């Protein structure tokens, strides 16, 4: 089944613990998996964005580390960020007060 | 201006989602930006009768540091919020001279720790005075420092 | 937009090539509608330009400012200089150029 | 132990006025975005607070009729609103 990756990346995400925990988790795993290619950066990808979607992430390490996606961003095939762009903006239109500069 | 705030989802659903509606009520009368209506009320059932009271602003992002963890250290809080310190030195003063905001440690410059303390005061100390609390400066003092405004 | 490109071909800040292209987009303001007056006053003060004189339809502008009735030849003349777009007989019978040209 | 620990206050500081949409003032010549103009004199329409003389429809660049139009006359492109002269 394709669940596989996903269910990687959710089970490192099925931590309880605090924001730093979480942060550290995605922050080092998905600059490991975001940088690979394939199934697994595309699904980074999304589950970079999906980690930066949270109030307990409070808001400006999701801006702050976003600023550093969009500095990784030349990294990623065209298809692929055009896919980022459209989940990104999914994610940002409810706090896009928050996230202007995104 | 003032200083750059989160505003979570309650914050988000009052305004922001209004924000959405307001369309549909004014389509054509636009939109001047007011923060300052963010209402608060709270009926809590702590303990056996449900309190309507107000309260402070920093204890409810403790309350969420709660949630998450027991603390929530300034360093990475800090480069979350990122206010913006024009206000700051009134701010500075009336916090140092009230004291009566359980906090962690209040230090000039940076605060390094904000996972304050419990709920440690009531409405006062006595009765003839030394009353004074919830935190007056900001609300009257206003024009008396607009005055040379 | 007669005014418009040709007082953006008279001024010397602009790139040379740019020059040129406001002068022929004034060129083609000058053949696309029939010549108001102040419009014929700008036609002429192409007619004196040397550059004009570089474009493919001075003969075109040499016509209007001898006022002549424009045959069907120069008129496919221009018509193998126009942009498709500004080929457009939208329902009108003619094209606008054409109604312009009658 | 949990009655009173500090959450959700009403708080007011200083944040409008006027406002921020602009409008403006029909920047040609100026009279004021209430007032009634020289050119709405002859004319004599009942003008809005926003609409010293201010017409953006297909119109779109609408200002003081003869003063716009002579920011007209000269050049046809009138770039304000960047339309031809009401
Ligand atoms: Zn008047
Ligand atoms: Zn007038
Ligand atoms: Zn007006």
């Amino acid at each position: 089944m394709a669940a596989a990756v996903r269910q990687d990346l959710a089970q490192l995400m099925n931590s309880s613990g605090s924001h730093k925990d979480l942060a550290g988790k995605y922050r080092q795993i998905l600059e490991k998996a975001i940088q690979l290619s394939g199934a697994e950066q595309l699904e980074a990808l999304k589950a970079f964005v999906e980690a930066m979607v949270n109030e307990n992430v409070s808001l400006v390490i999701s801006r702050q580390l976003l600023t550093d996606f969009c500095t990784h961003l030349p990294n990623l095939p065209d298809s692929t960020a055009k896919e980022i762009y459209h989940f990104t903006l999914e994610k940002i239109q409810p706090r896009v007060i928050s996230f202007e500069e995104q | 201006p003032s200083s750059t705030f989160a505003i979570p989802q309650e914050l988000e659903k009052s305004v922001q989602m209004f924000e959405l509606f307001y369309s549909q009520h004014f389509s054509g009368r636009k939109l001047t930006w007011l923060h300052y209506l963010c209402t608060g009320e709270v009926k809590m059932n702590y303990l056996g009768k449900p309190y309507v009271a107000m309260v402070t602003t920093y204890q409810m992002a403790v309350l969420l540091a709660f949630n998450n963890s027991e603390t929530v250290s300034y360093k990475e809080l800090q480069d979350s919020t990122q206010m913006n310190e024009k206000e700051l030195t009134k701010t500075i003063k009336s916090l140092l001279d009230v004291k009566m905001i359980n906090h962690d440690s209040e230090k000039e410059d940076i605060d390094a720790e904000s996972s304050f303390s419990l709920n440690m005061n009531f409405s006062s100390k006595r009765t003839k005075f030394k009353i004074t609390t919830s935190m007056q400066k900001d609300t009257p003092q206003e024009m008396e420092q607009t005055r040379s405004a | 937009a007669a005014q418009r490109y040709n007082e953006l071909s008279y001024k010397t800040i602009v790139h040379e090539s740019e020059r040129l292209e406001a002068l022929k987009h004034a060129l083609h303001c000058t053949i696309l509608a029939s010549a108001g007056q102040q419009r014929s006053r700008m036609l002429a003060t192409l007619f004196k330009d040397e550059r004009c004189q570089q474009l493919a339809a001075y003969g075109i502008l040499e016509k209007m400012y001898l006022d002549r009735i424009i045959r069907g030849n120069q008129l496919q003349e221009f018509a193998a200089m126009l942009m498709p777009h500004q080929k457009a007989t939208t329902a009108d019978g003619s094209s606008i150029l054409d109604r312009a040209v009658i | 132990a949990k009655k009173k620990r500090f959450e959700v206050k009403k708080w007011n500081a200083v944040a409008l006025w006027a406002w921020d949409i602009v409008v403006d003032n029909c920047a040609i010549c100026r009279n004021h975005i209430m007032d009634l103009c020289i050119e709405c004199q002859a004319n004599q329409a009942s003008a809005t607070s926003e609409e010293c003389t201010v017409a953006w429809g297909v119109c779109n660049h609408a200002f003081h009729f003869h003063c716009i139009s002579r920011w007209l006359k000269t050049r046809q492109v009138c770039p304000l609103d960047n339309r031809e002269w009401e």
